[PDB]
């Protein structure tokens, strides 16, 4: 009767930040109760831990209230069975909302919505007669989004908030043996919600698993580790604390035993009852036991040396009560003098952000895929991920445990929709809702070695409620850092600069809480702390122009530690056709309102984990070999700082212009943070004439746990020559014939024709026998479909005048008309000399001007000679370069210059110099929202079909002109076209990624000479 | 490519009676290690995911353990039902890859 | 619930084009990923390939470039193709879900002159 949705929901326990959650148990450390010691060391399963993973019968509801009573009863004729964990939006029961910022709802702390949907999870389970004999059987939820209520055999057992963490609840007295049935009621919407505003999608659930755990009467209900070591670590003092619930009886015993491998090493036994703390005594139901270890192997993302610990529940007599465990590495985390050290040196943390997300699944994570992603990462050259922004799914610290990554643990704090920011985490009245989701985290967390910083939250300002937090903390755990962005970054909450988006070189000093250029934000007075970045290098679609700048500062900087790269996935999910063909959905493609489109797209992979383009420049800028070139000795310098280079062989190569000349192996003898010397064969050296490329790559000859045999881990490379090219070419044997006309212009010379219109100035066509080759006019390019990063947060509704795409539209870049001021044709002694200029002009205004040359001559070879004018007063264009839609399609491209990937100019150094053959298709960049992509720089000759091209330019070419790009949101929209586009530039301007809600283009990489030059060779084979 | 191994290739066992099938990897796979169960004329059951996680639907006799390169499989009291072709496959690296099967018969 | 079936023909000539669909029913094909297995008269079994959400492919390098796995979300379907087949492309194909909890019944290819 009080177990009524009536009585219940009367209250609207989810209205009141007051009441965060009823008759749930403390939190903890990971629990198996295993009741056979080796199990537990072996980490095998526990028969006493039981998953209710599967199918449940749910039902949907658009509010709480029109549930019905009968449901807490019987189950419901129109209730669909589904698979948990899952989340319902992923079903089709509602949609997934994409906002950032801006709360879902409306913003009325601590009231929601009354339309506020509920899904009715159900679960009909027999309970053996054993578990109910004695001890006790308690229920877990590892994540239930946003809150929830719960009954078992139709009485009414608790309620729970936060999202991100477990909520357990004893059932002991509400089971029967065989058949029991639970409910629970799971509302989107919460107070605690005011507390989720993390920029993603915005779903519903029992998202994570849920099990039943079987304990002793008399158990353990909580133990930490901790390690000390003395000056140089060869020596360590294992400490470990433990605590039971029960009837505490003398014959009452606690080991603690560490294993490494199947040699113990150390064991330790005691029985309950701790050291006097106060004038009241000690805890009788607490033991802390130090076990000693010579020569500990250390643990680190280079080498996670882990052991094992048991912790043994028994009587005296040798029996038995129950077994714990867990994995430890032996490491020591602290900043001193400024500097963040692990294990006594200094940290470089080559990080990333992780979301919990699968395309498919939503938030719903596996252990496929969280090993997916750290494998990538690994081979990648992360060391470090943060949870942004909250606790994640136990199983992610046991992997990065195990593989070795280093961790930063987030509360399920964000409240970024408020204003001020401040707003809660002010006041004194969500202090415990707060408290709750920072304190359970440690006590669930604290015991993995892969944790070496905690984090607050996110985005929530600054608060009085994050000092006292900040305190808690460092009191409960000494062993680890704190670290909180809100507020400025430096506020008195963190221990570590932690800054979003700062530059490198500028500052962007907005009021109240400005952004420092990096260098300069450490010398500011009075400041020491080290810093490392939580988020910076937004990788938000054709991105991460600059990258390198910030590797560089890192490395010349000690007090700059690194930072986190923003982010690892996109947040991009997966819709079906007409057709039941699978597409990338963004924010508001599902009805969704309101919305931020594909703001939820800034991964360095996408949702499939295939990786975009940009992964390599990290990849590169964040390897662990340096290479210096002297001479013909190649110096190495090793940035581990505990491996030595053991698995790792030198390939070195000569080569010129794309012809390998001379290639070696050589392996590498580096100690951490040493130098090695390498070299080189006397190297040889032709007459021929051309570049000569020293390139260099370091591979892994062995695989490992996340790298394949021959993984490569760097690469770096050299022009070491030049010869240039000092013949003229031979005295053509034929001569072009002109014939003119009043509309054009027609060169002849063998099969080949060449025509150019009187009247635009453009070469209108070209023919190579009887078959025509443009489909379009050879013509000058000023712009580009505009990456996101040209765009920024410009809307249509709400346009953002500063963002280029806006300064260009507004310039006329996009809508300008030429105008033909000359086109000449003159006859030289052995060759057609055609002679043009156009003026580019939007309402009066003459923006560029460009004047060419061509000439063709007997070799039947036109080399084309450009001069652009660009106004001082006019947006410096994205471009300048040719374009024109060949008639053509073959399927491979090949060229001689930087690659193989598609390469910008403030996003090069990644990339070679070679010769590299590919498919047309993989000349283009899948970016879910269609953009210019493909480029590829410093390129000397291109080649597709019977065309060649040479100079130096870059250039890119599809299926897709720039306008079909420019005017497609997505890109399974896009449509090849007749035949292929050819953009070749003379000069592109960078792509920026600093941020991308404002100009992030570097001055040196924007197009703001005002005269620029270039030239080509056109022709065929 | 990984090369899983099972062993023995044939098992005869009398209902009632327990036991375990191995499967080893030419390297480190980690936990990625799953079971498949087939018989004649059938598609592949999946029992056990990931070295030992449980399968819903799976009978609770069936059991998995290990990691690294040497895997596990155990019936816990083998039933009729449960005479077939036992397959492991690895998820680890791509290709994946699959054992040569363990034939387990009525003795 | 979730439903699939392979279809296509059993019997197909040596160099020429095997291919099989693969009909999926209780839910979208962009739901999931979807693999293609085949087991050989001798009792081996051999993952083929499988393409996730985003389009990429994986397919094995046994296969020699012979392997195409394709979607058609507006049919709710996957398809194999697979090239220049011979003798020892006899086998039953079955597609599944990556996870391996949904399998089609199995279609048995059989590779002869005649």
């Amino acid at each position: 009767i009080t177990d009524s949705l009536a009585v219940v929901l009367q209250r609207r326990d989810w209205e009141n930040p007051g009441v965060t959650q009823l008759n749930r148990l403390a939190a903890h450390p990971p629990f198996a109760s295993w009741r056979n010691s080796e199990e537990a060391r072996t980490d095998r399963p526990s028969q006493q831990l039981r998953s209710l993973n599967g199918e449940w019968r749910f039902a949907w509801f658009p509010a709480p209230e029109a549930v019905p009573e009968s449901w807490l009863e019987c189950d419901l004729p129109e209730a669909d069975t589904v698979v948990v964990p899952s989340n319902w939006q992923m079903h089709g029961y509602d949609a997934p909302i994409y906002t950032n910022v801006t709360y879902p709802i409306t913003v009325n702390p601590p009231f929601v919505p009354t339309e506020n949907p509920t899904g009715c999870y159900s679960l009909t389970f027999n309970v053996d007669e054993s578990w109910l004999q004695e001890g006790q059987t308690r229920i877990i939820f590892d994540g239930v989004n946003s809150a929830f209520h719960l009954w078992c055999n139709g009485r009414w057992v608790g309620y729970g908030q936060d999202s991100r963490l477990p909520s357990e609840f004893d059932l002991s007295a509400f089971l029967r043996a065989g058949e029991n049935r639970l409910a629970v009621m799971v509302l989107r919407w919460s107070d605690g919600s005011y507390l989720e505003d993390q920029d993603m999608w915005r779903m519903s659930g029992i998202f994570r698993d849920v099990s039943l755990l079987h304990k002793p009467t008399t158990q353990i209900s909580d133990f930490h580790v901790a390690t000390r070591f003395n000056d140089d670590f060869s020596r360590a003092v294992l400490e470990a604390e433990v605590q039971m619930c029960g009837e505490l009886r003398d014959y009452l015993r606690v080991t603690v035993s560490l294993w490494q491998g199947e040699t113990q090493v150390a064991s330790g036994t005691a029985p309950f009852g701790g050291e006097i703390i106060d004038e009241r005594g000690g805890y009788a139901d607490r033991v802390t036991l130090r076990l000693n270890v010579e020569n500990p192997k250390l643990w680190s993302a280079e080498i996670p040396n882990l052991y094992r610990a048991v912790v043994e529940l028994h009587t005296a007599d040798g029996t038995l009560i129950e077994a714990e465990a867990c994995d430890v590495g032996f490491r020591e985390v602290r900043i001193e003098n400024g500097l963040l050290l692990l294990n006594g040196k200094p940290l470089l943390i080559r990080g990333v952000n992780r979301h919990e997300h699968h395309p498919l699944h939503g938030q719903v994570m596996d252990e496929q895929t969280m090993v997916q992603d750290i494998l990538l990462m690994k081979q990648n050259n992360f060391n470090a991920v943060r949870c942004s922004h909250y606790p994640n799914h136990p199983l992610w610290y046991t992997l990065c445990d195990r593989y070795g990554l280093y961790v930063v643990d987030e509360a399920n704090i964000e409240t970024h929709g408020m204003v001020p920011m401040n707003r809660l985490t002010d006041d004194p009245r969500w202090l415990p809702a707060m408290s709750e989701r920072v304190t359970r985290m440690v006590q669930r967390d604290r015991n993995h070695p892969s944790v070496i910083i905690w984090s607050l939250g996110n985005e929530s300002g600054h608060g009085a409620n994050h000092d006292a937090l900040y305190r808690w903390i460092k009191s409960v755990d000494p062993s680890r850092p704190v670290q909180y962005e809100g507020g400025g970054a430096d506020t008195t909450a963190t221990d570590i600069i932690c800054p979003m988006y700062a530059r490198v070189d500028e500052d962007q000093p907005f009021p109240a809480v400005p952004k420092w250029s990096i260098k300069k934000w450490l010398s500011l007075p009075g400041e020491t702390r080290p810093l490392i970045l939580c988020e910076y290098a937004h990788a938000m679609g054709n991105s991460l122009g600059g990258f390198a700048k910030y590797w560089q500062a890192f490395r010349q900087y000690p007090r700059l530690q690194g930072g986190f790269v923003w982010d690892w996935v996109d947040q991009s999910l997966i819709k079906y056709d007409e057709n039941g063909n699978p597409w990338s959905a963004y924010g508001g493609d599902f009805g969704d309102t309101p919305n931020d489109r594909q703001f939820c797209m800034n991964g360095l992979v996408f949702a499939d984990r295939t990786p975009h383009p940009a992964l390599t420049e990290a990849k590169h800028q964040q390897q662990f070999f340096q290479f210096r070139l002297s001479g013909q000795t190649i110096e190495v310098t090793s940035e581990y700082l505990f491996r030595h280079s053991d698995n790792e062989l030198l390939h070195w190569m000569v080569a010129l212009d794309g012809k390998p000349l001379a290639s070696g192996e050589v392996p590498l003898d580096v100690a951490p943070q040493g130098k090695q010397l390498i070299e080189l064969p006397e190297l040889p050296q032709p007459e021929s004439a051309g570049q000569l490329w020293l390139t260099v790559r370091v591979v892994q000859p062995n695989a490992t746990a996340w790298s394949e045999a021959g993984h490569i881990s760097a690469w770096q490379q050299w022009r070491l020559a030049e010869n240039l090219s000092v013949t003229l070419p031979a005295a053509s044997h034929a001569i072009p014939h002109l014939t003119t006309s009043e509309m054009d212009f027609c060169i002849e010379l063998g099969n080949k024709r060449w025509q150019f219109n009187r009247q635009s100035g453009f070469l209108s066509q070209m023919w190579i026998g009887d078959k025509k080759q443009l489909l379009t006019p050879l013509r000058d390019q000023f712009t580009r479909a505009p990456l996101d990063n040209d765009i920024g947060v410009s809307e249509a509704t709400r346009i953002d005048p500063n963002a280029w795409v806006e300064r260009w539209k507004a310039a006329g870049h996009y809508q300008a008309e030429a105008a033909l001021l000359q086109c000449t044709a003159d006859t030289l002694a052995d060759a057609v000399l055609i002679t043009t200029a156009h003026a580019w002009q939007h309402q009066g205004k003459t923006l560029f001007i460009s004047r060419k040359t061509y000439r063709i001559d007997g070799s039947g070879q036109m080399a084309i000679t450009v001069d652009v004018e660009v106004a001082s007063d006019t947006p410096h264009p994205a471009r300048i370069g040719l374009n024109c839609q060949l008639a053509q399609v073959a399927e491979r491209v090949n060229w001689l210059g930087l690659g193989p990937q598609e390469n910008y100019p403030d996003r090069l150094t990644a990339a070679c110099f070679d010769r590299w053959d590919l498919p047309l298709s993989d000349m283009y960049t899948p970016y879910v929202f269609p953009s210019e992509n493909g480029l590829r720089c410093g390129t000397r000759e291109l080649n597709y079909g019977p065309h060649q091209w040479r100079g130096d330019f870059q250039f890119n070419i599809s299926r897709y002109s720039q306008q079909q790009l420019m005017e497609t949101s997505h890109r399974h929209l896009l449509h090849a076209e007749e035949g292929t586009w050819l953009n070749i530039d003379g000069f592109h301007m960078g792509i920026g990624g600093d941020d991308s809600w404002s100009p992030s283009v570097s001055a040196e990489f924007q197009l703001s000479a005002g005269r620029y030059h270039y030239q080509l060779v056109w022709c065929q084979k | 490519d990984i090369v899983l191994t099972q062993s023995p290739a044939t098992l005869s066992v009398t209902p009632g009676n327990s036991v375990s099938l191995s499967c080893r990897a030419s390297q480190s796979i980690g936990n990625d290690l799953h079971w498949y169960q087939q018989k004649s004329h059938e598609s592949p059951r999946l029992l056990i995911k990931y070295a030992s996680q449980s399968i819903s639907g799976i009978p609770s006799r069936f059991s998995g353990s290990g990691s690294g390169t040497d895997f596990t499989l155990s019936i816990n009291s083998v039933e009729t039902e449960d005479f077939g072709m036992y397959f492991c496959q690895q998820s680890n690296s791509w290709p994946y890859t699959f054992g040569g099967g363990t034939k387990l018969e009525i003795k | 619930d979730v439903q699939l079936q392979e279809s296509g023909p059993s019997l197909v000539k040596p160099s020429q084009t095997l291919s099989l669909t693969c009909s999926v029913t209780g839910d979208s094909i962009t739901s999931d990923y979807w693999s293609w297995i085949r087991k050989f008269p001798g009792n081996r079994l051999e993952y083929m390939g499988y393409v996730s959400y985003s389009g990429s492919t994986y397919y094995n390098p046994s296969l020699k470039s012979r392997i195409s796995i394709t979607r058609d979300t507006s049919k709710n379907q996957y398809y194999l193709d697979l090239n220049s087949v011979t003798t020892e492309d006899t086998a039953t194909y079955y597609c599944a879900n990556w996870d391996g909890d949904y399998w089609g019944q199995g279609t048995l290819v059989t590779v002869s002159a005649a």
